[PDB]
């Protein structure tokens, strides 16, 4: 835990990423005016709600986060995260920035790994939103701590296939307006998973709007008309 | 006693702490120190082992004077044996502050013993490595050595020894007569009891350290006289030869 | 994978081998070279595998001047013609998941060679059973039923204490969680049919000769090894706990 | 719930605002100088305290510049502080300027005027 | 699970790589004195000394893999006469891959002629003596002769308690098995980095027939050279 | 100069205690129940950074509140604020209502922060 | 064999009345860098090699200034030097603002063994793997200390721990007569030919690799660097 | 001849039989695997580049500060773990800040190291908390400022002690770099000088192109104070190297 | 440590409920070598052991078993010497915290109450190891006259009207036992005797005054009192006739 290997590598924030390796795709994408989430999903729920299920969350309303590998340090982590933007909203009176909230989990996730008293937090968090001018954001915390800004990122099962594959599909051609990025969350979740329906559960959240967990029956429209313009 | 013998705080299934008998016979590596309490005073005797020419004479001495009355001889690690020194220091003084008077032998004898048993008690800290002979002589208590096992036990001796040829050297002592006489002839017989159980094929050389606390020097631990030491040395050698 | 020391190739036909195994401490290998070393077994070959890390070193029993400059691999068999006695002796330690290779392939060149009866040297954790190995003797055995029944009736009259069948997944298979080596070995050679024995013993890390000691006398006492000052102990057995004292420190 | 003391003295020329607030764990002497924290130390005694005697302050920089100057004048400055609390580890925010030993014992009797220990 | 594991032993495995550009070494090109070279030290000496004259062209490297050390495993040849080989090996081959090397190198058709002089250093700590670790010589070097070699060691063998693992240790166990004369050298030094000490204790062996006349004598082109390699990476702040 | 305003007040339920040094401008905040000084973190306005730069001086380092509320209180007021939050868990909706707490007090007496 | 049972750890003692750890720790300081400390009858040369390697990466400072009449050297670990360093600095500067006097050299070295001490008996530490090597001038008059990586010290009339210091120790053994009696140039240059003793043949003192640091009578602890070694340099034999 | 599997790296105290702490090392290794980070210092004040190496173009190079400003006469360049860099930066920061603040004094570069280290060694040292310092942090600063001295390069390793050097490479070119530094050096060199020979070692010792996007520079000067090269200047050097 | 093996750490059970810490506790009492008697009679209370001087450099006046907590409360001490002594030492704090608090005297029942406490606490916390030493307090109380109570390092602290400790403790007590059923005066010199005579029995030694040392506590002086050589000689003699 706080023993480093021949190499230079620490176990574990190593195990941790493997957790996070087995973990969920969180996808997202940084698109003008609209930023949208996606995690792969896996359906079952057959006698549970969806709501307690909910690997997408909203830190605030300026705020929504998704994360990839166990789910309990992601709940406590959500917990704190939005406790801290809360106490934020509260003394400074200020909307939370992205940078703030993700520089505060990756500082949290620093903490945990190293003491070793307690273990690393075996996710990645990937945190999008709007800042107070409204500038579309992304992020993507490690178990080591380091946050680093991306275009359109995406972790978990299978994550650099994912990511190459969005590098490559990427462009702001594609980030123009707000379906077509959806469109994009939409095919890298289906390079991903091919399944697709269920598993695609989508979120997006506008400039001037709150996290909007986009419907079954919209997620699965659209993926009808992807399948359309590929033929 | 295999898989017992790694903590303090551990006992065998004889019912013994290896840790502790460990600690003695580390005691035992070093070489040999002697103690002598005569009816005059108390007559410390130490094989120093010179270990190269380099360290100027004086360096590594074993002799420690806690007070102007009390002193010590140690064995074992010499780094417990100033520790240890430094301990019995504080708390001398903290008596001679308090009460007013020099502290009796036995006082010191047994806190030091405690110190030392709480150290073996527990798992984390480990025994002391260093056995070492609190002796002294006031003209009330009398001549008085009592010998700090690393156990913790406070016993007070007329004479003994501790290290590598301590029971050579206790046999020795047991063969000579340690009541009703002069300090002068024990500094010549603890020499020659050094210069016997000297081993030269292994220790290549080593240096007599002596000191003595008695009603020649008022009851005070000082270092023997360079004449004095030359002679008990003189002596000693010409028992030794043939 | 047996490799003469010579071109003859010496057939083990109709022998028993000696084996030894990594157990707590060193206790079975310890065991094996104090008994090479006291009956005399000359080399007579080299069981070259790729299970153990290489080493080598001078003859562990040098004797003699000449016998002294040798040298001794990891894995070197020493054999006894006159009492038709073959001893395998192991002196390193095992690479990751090589250790059932081994047991196979020596199950096969006994097999294969004639070596009847292999004993196996070793020893368990102190602790073992619940609260039974305080109170019960640190000697054990475990026999294959393939065992020659005269051996097993030699046993039973010798009146020693069986192995406790330690509870392991299903419901009481016998478990050696000192010898590791030992539990793979013995269902190897079960499968094999192979007489064979494990005689182990419960104790803990640390100085082991005494348990060597104790585990050769009862190798003697089952096959008379050499009298049912006593054993010659090998010139290999020495500066094995340390390294000099240093100056400085006392 | 605590009990502080404060008591603004102007020695050597500067205006020493001495405050000394008692904590179970740490007893916080605050002698700030200009008016502001400045740099805070903590003194720790040994637990061991040899027989139950004089124990030693490891000297320890939390905050502001390391320098053996100002980790001496700490230890002089809390050392009677820790003794007479129980032997208690006491942090000390000096900002002093000036650092000599008649500026240490003026501090030093300002602390024991406005003591709580 | 079992698929990443074997991942992680192919990573780990010694590939042979061809420096001419599945046969193993001595299969392509039998030898008569093939030289190995183990750690920093030992294939610095052979760089000054045996690598002075001759073209020396390199043959093969064997890339490997550890979390220890990944450095080089180029093998050379005199190319004045095939018939002598060479191994400068400074990666450190782990346990697991020491047999894989041994396999790449020979394989399984020795031609049970060569004379194997292994070059290799060791720490003091590890030499097993009488006396303490402090009394002994910083350089003082060993031998460890085989059955067949039958060639006086410059140096005294190594006592009876004292043993040698890993690569040297493995190379001498297949030569020992399969009947092959070889040599293993330790120069037990204090220093394990690049140090002339270490290279001037692993003089005596050029003098003897191991390694004799593939130096060219020239010392003072050797001396020079060895004062090429005397500049290395730099050290950390751990000691001073 | 230093106000000393001690105050305390009853968070939830627990008659948890407050303290204030003014100084000038380096106020000083501690914050529990039992009078402990375990975590001390400081926070003054930064610009090079737009969050507050702050340190953990002393305590555990995995507590991530300390240092937050000092950053909080250092963009509200200016310059330094020696937060030592000591609560044991609490969880972590409980600090809120602390950081709350607090707040009330500064707008009820803005000198004695 | 049996040793690596008991060496895991400071606490534990050995089967053979040991502890391997002080050992190991007593090594560390042979890891480092050769140091070589002289003394006459008025002057104590403290001499030191630097690492002969490229200064422009690390300016490796083996010669420290704790006081006004005491300097120290490290060999082996830098953190446990720079701690002893600073404590030592804690020290001297305590004892010259509270009684005004210089701090003897002898209760220094009692302080620094009673400090590192600690750490051998307690569990879950290690002793401070480095060695000191004490040039201090106190009343008493010159004094070069050794300080183990144990607590032990020991007061030396000449001394050379690090990497092949063997040597050094031989030189400085076979001439200690004349250290007694010389001067300051005659025993810096003393000590200067015990360091390239300690060096390989080929290799020879440069002003690259050699710092001095020199506490005298009058003089106080003065560390001369690259460029101030030359004078002493420039007048000693190659040979 | 029965060896014995025995290992020393797991406890971070336990010494090797030759006196090596592994865990240390293991930290030095963990310094090896980070991007290259070479600073020069010369007497006109401290240059100091590193290489902003990116995966995948998504990658948002503004992100990455591998060179920061601790204080307007102090900066820092890093190669290793940034996040456990973090808490140094911000400790420094914090010192140089409030000794501004209290005694209105701009702190030494040399202080701040110091501090750092003392923020740095207590992995090992005390930590008496439980949740405290446990492991050494596994980045390296380069403090590059001027102060009253001078131009001042500083170096940490995970040792956690800063030593006061010319001219280091930190990263995975550590060697080579530090080479190509020796051969260029001197006493003389000028900033300019400095840059043109820092980043052709950049581009030396580097998998990618030099363009002004994967790569930053910064230089603290006596006169000025900490000026981070911006796009527009790094291209004009980049072209004139 | 993590020491998982039941019988070399106190806190985990054994598979069968014991803990072997203490029985290896009592096996170290068994060590001690010597052993111990103490008889509750009509009048006072005896506790008997044997000096076994090794040698004779060591002085025979210096080591002891016979120890007083209280000036009314006895001792006698088994088991490892420094582990007595502190016991001894513990048990004198906790006496004098009992006066300086309550004001009065340490009911010799509450003072075995607090050390069998105090062994509760070494044998449940896995820290320290139990104290290897039986300790049996003497004492006259106002209420029930002359009491008996052994401590041991298990924490059983029962008191007892005749007892021993030490190798001998089986034999000394079927003898103690067997004199009991027979229920006699009990005076003083009819305790002392059966105590005396009791450890000669089962020892099969003939007793000297220098041999042994007797203490003796009695309603007449209720301050304790350890006879001399002189007294425990003429009790030799009675024995005699």
């Amino acid at each position: 835990i706080t023993v480093f290997s021949p190499d230079g590598h620490l176990f574990q924030v190593e195990y941790a990423q493997e957790a996070v390796k087995k973990g969920s795709t969180a996808v997202g994408v940084r698109g003008r005016d609209i930023v949208v989430l996606g995690v792969e999903k896996k359906s079952v729920a057959k006698l549970q709600d969806e709501r307690t299920v909910r690997k997408i969350c909203a830190l605030d309303d300026n705020v929504c986060m998704a994360f990839a590998g166990l789910t309990a340090d992601a709940r406590i982590v959500i917990n704190r995260a939005r406790v801290e933007c809360q106490s934020h909203r509260l003394t400074v009176e200020d909307p939370v920035t992205v940078e703030y909230i993700t520089r505060y989990i990756a500082s949290l996730k620093q903490r945990y790994t190293q003491s070793n008293g307690r273990r690393p937090f075996g996710i990645s968090a990937l945190i999008v939103g709007f800042d107070f001018d409204g500038t579309p954001r992304l992020y993507q915390t490690d178990p080591s701590g380091t946050y680093h800004a991306w275009k359109a990122n995406a972790i978990g099962r299978g994550a650099k296939s994912v990511r190459e594959f969005l590098e490559k599909n990427y462009t702001d051609e594609a980030i123009e307006t707000d379906d077509l990025t959806i469109k994009l969350v939409i095919k890298a979740l289906l390079e991903v998973v091919q399944s697709g329906g269920k598993n695609i559960e989508l979120a997006v959240m506008r400039r001037d709007q709150s996290l909007k967990i986009l419907n079954p029956e919209e997620i699965e429209k659209y993926v009808a008309e992807i399948e359309k313009e590929k033929e | 006693g295999t898989g017992y013998d790694l903590s303090a705080s551990t006992f065998s299934p004889d019912g013994r702490v290896f840790q502790v008998e460990y600690a003695m016979k580390a005691v035992e590596n070093s070489s040999t120190a002697i103690g002598i309490r005569c009816k005059d005073g108390v007559v410390f005797g130490v094989e120093k082992l010179v270990l190269s020419k380099l360290y100027e004479e004086g360096s590594n001495k074993r002799l420690f004077n806690v007070d102007r009355h009390v002193g010590m001889a140690v064995a074992g690690l010499l780094a417990d044996a100033r520790s240890l020194a430094d301990i019995a220091r504080e708390e001398a003084s903290n008596f001679r502050s308090n009460f007013g008077y020099n502290i009796p032998l036995k006082h010191l004898a047994d806190r030091v013993a405690m110190y030392v048993h709480a150290y073996t008690l527990y798992s984390a800290v480990r025994p002391f490595g260093c056995s070492f002979m609190l002796g002294s002589y006031s003209v009330n208590d009398g001549a008085q050595l009592y010998m700090i096992d690393p156990s913790g036990v406070s016993y007070g001796y007329w004479g003994c020894a501790i290290g590598k040829a301590r029971q050579a050297a206790k046999t020795e002592i047991e063969k000579l007569q340690m009541k009703e006489m002069t300090c002068r002839d024990i500094v010549k017989e603890v020499a020659k009891i050094i210069y016997i159980v000297h081993d030269e094929v292994k220790d290549k050389a080593f240096e007599l350290e002596l000191s003595w606390v008695g009603e020649l020097t008022n009851g005070r631990h000082e270092i023997v006289p360079k004449d004095i030491r030359e002679e008990a040395e003189k002596y000693a050698k010409e028992s030794l030869k043939e | 994978m047996f490799v003469p020391c010579g071109e003859s190739a010496p057939d083990l036909a109709g022998f028993t081998l000696l084996m030894p195994a990594v157990s707590v401490g060193n206790v079975g290998q310890l065991a094996m070279d104090l008994i090479i070393s006291t009956l005399n077994m000359s080399k007579i070959g080299y069981f070259y595998t790729d299970c153990l890390v290489p080493m080598v070193g001078n003859n562990p029993y040098a004797t003699t001047e000449g016998n002294s400059t040798e040298l001794s691999i990891n894995a070197e068999v020493y054999s006894l013609p006159s009492r038709k006695l073959v001893a395998l002796q192991l002196r390193s330690i095992f690479i990751k998941y090589k250790s059932k290779p081994f047991c196979e392939k020596l199950l096969s060149w006994v097999k294969s060679s004639g070596c009847a009866r292999v004993i196996v040297l070793s020893s368990s954790h102190s602790y073992q059973r619940n609260d039974l190995q305080l109170r019960s003797t640190p000697f054990r055995y475990l026999l294959t039923p393939s065992m020659q029944k005269s051996v097993q009736n030699k046993i039973k009259s010798l009146n020693w204490e069986e192995m406790e069948k330690s509870r392991c997944i299903p419901e009481f298979c016998i478990r050696i969680p000192g010898g590791g080596i030992t539990k793979t070995l013995y269902d190897e050679s079960c499968s094999k049919e192979i007489q064979m024995a494990v005689l182990l013993k419960f104790v803990s890390e640390g100085d082991n000769i005494p348990d060597a000691l104790g585990l050769v006398e009862y190798l003697n006492e089952w096959l008379q090894i050499l009298k049912p000052s006593r054993w010659k102990i090998p010139s290999s057995w020495r500066l094995l706990f340390g390294s000099g004292l240093p100056p400085a420190l006392f | 719930l605590v009990i502080s003391k404060q008591k603004t003295e102007v020695v050597c020329g500067v205006p020493t605002q001495v405050v000394c607030t008692a904590f179970s764990s740490h007893i916080l002497v605050v002698v700030t100088q200009f008016g502001k924290m400045g740099t805070l130390v903590s003194l720790e005694p040994s637990s061991v305290a040899s027989d139950v005697s004089k124990p030693v302050l490891t000297t320890k920089v939390l905050l502001g510049q390391d320098e053996p100057l100002i980790h001496v004048f700490a230890k002089n400055l809390v050392a009677f502080v820790s003794q007479e609390a129980g032997n208690r580890a006491v942090l000390l925010a000096v900002a002093v300027k000036d650092k000599s030993m008649e500026g240490l014992k003026a501090l030093r009797e300002v602390i024991r005027v406005c003591q709580v220990w | 699970d079992r698929e990443v594991r074997l991942q992680l032993a192919r990573k780990r495995e010694v590939r042979l790589l061809r420096r001419q550009t599945e046969v193993s070494l001595l299969e392509k090109y039998p030898c008569s004195k093939f030289i190995i070279a183990i750690g920093n030290n030992a294939v610095a000496f052979l760089s000054s000394f045996v690598m002075n004259s001759g073209v020396w062209e390199e043959v093969g490297c064997a890339k490997l893999w550890n979390e220890w050390c990944r450095a080089f495993c180029v093998f050379y040849h005199l190319k004045s006469n095939p018939s002598v080989f060479l191994c400068q090996c400074s990666c450190y081959v782990a346990e697991d891959q020491q047999y894989q090397w041994l396999e790449k190198v020979f394989g399984s058709c020795p031609r049970k002629n060569m004379q194997i002089t292994i070059l290799t250093c060791r720490h003091v700590t590890d030499y097993k003596t009488s006396e303490s670790t402090g009394s002994l010589p910083s350089p003082f070097l060993r031998a460890l002769k085989t059955q067949n070699f039958k060639d006086s060691a410059c140096c005294p063998l190594l006592e009876q308690p004292n043993i040698v693992h890993d690569l040297p240790a493995a190379v001498l166990s297949y030569c020992q098995v399969w009947k092959i004369p070889a040599i293993l050298y330790l120069c037990y030094t204090d220093v394990m980095k690049l140090d002339l000490i270490t290279v001037e204790a692993f003089k005596p062996i050029l003098s003897t027939r191991s390694l004799k006349g593939l130096v060219k004598n020239i010392p003072q082109s050797t001396e020079i050279l060895k004062k090429l390699m005397t500049t290395n990476e730099i050290q950390s702040n751990i000691y001073t | 100069d230093v106000s000393l305003h001690n105050f305390s007040a009853r968070l939830w339920e627990q008659l948890v205690h407050f303290h204030v040094m003014r100084l000038t401008d380096s106020l000083f905040l501690w914050v529990g129940a039992t009078p402990h000084l375990r975590n001390l973190a400081v926070a003054m306005c930064s610009r090079y950074d737009s969050i507050p730069v702050s340190t953990s001086l002393l305590g555990d380092t995995s507590d991530t509140t300390s240092t937050g509320l000092a950053q909080r209180l250092a963009r509200k007021t200016n310059k330094q604020v020696f937060v030592s939050y000591n609560l044991q868990n609490t969880d972590s909706n409980f600090a809120l209502l602390v950081e709350n707490r607090i707040k009330e007090e500064m707008e009820a007496f803005p000198e004695k922060f | 064999m049996f040793r690596n049972q008991y060496d895991n750890d400071v606490t534990v003692w050995s089967p053979q009345g040991r502890i391997h750890q002080i050992e190991y720790a007593m090594e560390a300081v042979k890891q480092g860098s050769a140091t070589v400390g002289l003394k006459s009858k008025t002057h104590a040369v403290l001499v030191a090699l630097k690492r002969a390697q490229s200064e422009l990466a690390a300016h490796q400072k083996k010669i420290l200034h704790v006081d006004n009449h005491i300097g120290i050297s490290i060999a082996g670990l830098t953190a446990d030097a720079r701690l002893l360093c600073n404590f030592m600095r804690q020290e001297c500067l305590d004892s010259r603002f509270v009684f005004d006097r210089p701090l003897p050299v002898s209760r220094l070295v009692s302080l620094i063994g009673s400090k590192t001490q600690i750490p051998t008996q307690r569990y879950g530490r290690r002793p401070y793997g480095v060695g000191l090597l004490i040039a201090g001038y106190d009343d008493m008059g010159p004094h070069i200390f050794q300080t183990c990586p144990s607590a032990n010290y020991f007061d030396c009339r000449a001394m050379s721990i690090g990497a092949r210091s063997q040597s050094a120790r031989t030189y400085l053994e076979r001439h200690m007569s004349e250290f007694m009696e010389c001067n300051l140039n005659e025993l810096v240059k003393h000590g200067l030919r015990a360091l390239r003793e300690t060096l390989p043949a080929e290799q020879d003192l440069t002003t690259k690799n050699v710092s001095i640091g020199i506490v005298g009578k009058d003089l106080e602890f003065t560390i001369y660097d690259d460029d101030d070694v030359s004078p002493f340099l420039e007048g000693l034999e190659e040979r | 001849m029965f060896l014995t599997r025995s290992e020393y790296d797991r406890g971070v105290n336990t010494f090797s039989p030759e006196g090596r702490l592994f865990q240390v090392e293991y930290a030095i290794e963990a310094i090896k695997l980070g991007s290259t980070a070479i600073g020069i210092q010369t007497s006109e004040g401290v240059c100091l580049a590193v290489e902003k190496r990116i995966t995948s173009p998504l990658m948002e190079p503004s992100s990455i500060e591998k060179i920061v400003e601790i204080d307007a006469h102090i900066g820092c360049a890093m190669s290793g773990l940034i996040a456990d860099a973090k808490t140094l930066i911000d400790k420094a920061r914090v010192e140089t800040q409030n000794h501004w603040f209290t005694y209105n004094e701009t702190m030494t570069v040399e202080s701040v190291t110091q501090a750092v280290s003392n923020l740095a060694l207590q992995f090992g040292e005390e930590d008496a908390d439980p949740g405290a310092m446990s492991r050494p942090f596994g980045v390296a600063l380069l403090f590059g400022g001027v102060d009253e001295k001078g131009p001042q390069l500083f170096h940490m390793d995970p040792s956690g002690t800063f030593v006061q050097c010319d001219a280091r490479a930190i990263g995975s070119a550590s060697e080579g770099a530090q080479s190509s530094l020796q051969e260029v050096y001197h006493k003389s060199m000028t900033l300019k000088e400095a840059i043109k020979s820092s980043l052709i070692i950049l581009k030396q010792v580097m998998e990618e192109k030099l363009n002004a996007t994967n790569i930053e520079l910064a230089t603290v000067q006596p006169g000025q104070n900490f000026h981070m090269f911006t796009k527009e200047e790094l291209e004009e050097v980049i072209k004139d190297i | 440590g993590s020491s998982a093996g039941f019988d070399r750490h106190i806190t985990i059970f054994s598979p069968e409920g014991r803990l072997y810490q203490v029985e290896y506790a009592f096996k170290a009492i068994n060590q001690g070598g010597l052993t111990s008697v103490a008889v509750r009679g009509k009048d006072c209370a005896v506790i008997v052991t044997q000096k076994k001087v090794p040698d004779k450099l060591l002085d025979s006046s210096t080591v002891t078993h016979l120890f007083k907590i209280t000036e009314n409360i006895g001792c006698v001490m088994t088991g490892m010497t420094a582990d007595s002594r502190s016991q001894v030492q513990r048990a004198r704090y906790e006496a004098a915290n009992w006066k300086y608090k309550y004001g009065y005297e340490i009911p010799v029942d509450m003072l075995c109450k607090r050390i069998a406490d105090i062994s509760q606490v070494y044998t449940q916390n896995a820290e320290m190891r139990p104290l290897g030493c039986c300790m049996i307090l003497i004492g006259i109380d106002e209420e029930q006259g002359p009491q008996v109570y052994k401590c041991d390092p298990a924490g059983y602290y029962c008191g007892f009207k005749a007892t021993a400790a030490g190798v001998k403790q089986t034999e000394s007590t079927s003898f103690l036992e067997k004199k009991v059923k027979k229920k006699f005066d009990w005076t003083f010199e009819q305790t002392v005797e059966t105590a005396i005579t009791c450890l000669s029995t089962v020892l099969s030694i003939d007793f000297k005054p220098s041999e042994i040392e007797v203490g003796v506590v009695t309603v007449e002086n209720p301050k304790f009192r350890i006879l001399t050589e002189a007294e425990i000689d003429a009790h030799l003699v009675a024995l005699a006739e």
